């Protein structure tokens, strides 16, 4: 599953 | 302290060099000497060290996977005994990776959340000390057991600011509660938590769209979208 | 050395999978410590000795390069102040890079130069010396003249027992002849000598490709491209 | 300016 990203 | 004979101001500045060239590692280095100067950081100085750890650990994480899924395959129907050598690598990249998180958690607790001047800035903080908790999670197995009661307080503390501090359609609320649920359904089994409160998160955001400027409501509902994205893998 | 209790084929095993990972340091680390153990080196062995020095350096010169340029704008006419944090962080990543290229050389002057006897790794060797010479070069502005006869050479010796011992689409060969033709263009101020070489090598191996089966033409018709590329960049 | 052998 993802994160928040940058 | 390598950097402890460097001016804060340059520090600063050799880390956005570092960051024009891509040396991440380098650049994270200049950002913990400032750190370690003791004063409070900027907004954009905060997104300075995010951003150089974030590359570093990203980096390691990537290996780390690399070589677990190799590590696997070893062990399955998948016939052919290698030999120790891809654990030991794996083990190698693994406690590089503990080290890595072990100095940002460090940086966090001594003493960036306790100093931290403002609401915004200590949900900041506090989420990136739920986030690095949970990296290192990801590669324990005890100890494990620990440092996920450590990632869900300091993500709980932060979701307790933010609902008394920031708008439910904040970024960094939005984003915290993003991390917070991925924690949840990801680390901590607890899939029926992960999915509360990314609905809730959702709905109370919603609540607040007409709102916002276009700018303001694009960045809101990108990360719903992000917290959709993930309902919708597990609902 | 940290690689010294390690067996020569955990060592290998162990490049691989830095390889999968993309840890090219690693890589570079552990392809060293085979080196160490003193035996003559296979062809998939030199391979992977020159991909992981090849990453590493490739990074600090892609940084070199960036904060080079910065430095030269800043030192331009017209400008302000900045203070020596620019040139400081140049040299930091310049002198990692020579580091880097000292130990290659070391490697190959100490362990891997005429331990070979077959064309084949005395060609591949003295290449790379040529190359890593040539990194050195790109830094240097002295010592600028000595750093590039040792490439030339280097190069020279290459060139000579490749055109005696080896055939003419030989990718060894045809290597060589693309990186020497690229330090006579951008090192040694000759590109009429850069040009002639580009084609002649380039000619003479288009002359004997009949003799190549399927795999092999691609093999040397990729490299002849390369020559053709810079030809017509050049020209 | 000038690449050299990426292999
Ligand atoms: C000596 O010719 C080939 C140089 C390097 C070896 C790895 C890929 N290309």
């Amino acid at each position: 599953t993802p994160s928040l990203p940058t | 302290g390598a950097m402890g004979s460097m001016e804060r101001a340059s520090l600063i500045q050799k880390a956005k060099l570092a960051e024009q060239a891509e040396r991440y590692e380098d650049m994270a280095a200049f950002m913990k000497g400032a750190v370690e100067k003791g004063e409070e950081l900027s907004c954009e100085e905060r997104n300075l060290l995010s951003v150089a750890y974030k590359n570093v650990v990203g980096g390691q994480r990537a290996a780390w996977r690399v070589l677990s899924s190799i590590e696997q395959k070893s062990n399955e129907e998948g016939s052919e005994e290698k030999g120790p050598e891809v654990r030991e690598y794996r083990e190698k990249v693994e406690t590089e990776l503990q080290g890595v998180c072990d100095t940002v958690l460090g940086l966090l607790d001594s003493h960036l959340i306790k100093e931290a001047g403002d609401a915004e800035s200590r949900v900041f903080y506090l989420k990136m000390k739920g986030d690095y908790y949970r990296y290192l999670a990801e590669v324990a197995t005890g100890d494990k057991k620990r440092i996920i009661d450590s990632a869900r307080s300091a993500y709980q503390e932060a979701m307790d600011i933010s609902k008394k501090e920031m708008p439910p359609t904040n970024p960094i609320r939005l984003g915290l509660a993003l991390n917070f649920s991925v924690f949840h359904y990801e680390i901590a089994n607890s899939p029926e938590e992960a999915i509360s409160l990314a609905k809730t998160t959702f709905d109370e955001a919603m609540a607040d769209l007409h709102t916002l400027s276009e700018d303001s409501y694009k960045d809101s509902t990108l990360i719903m979208q992000l917290l959709r994205d993930n309902l919708t893998l597990w609902t």
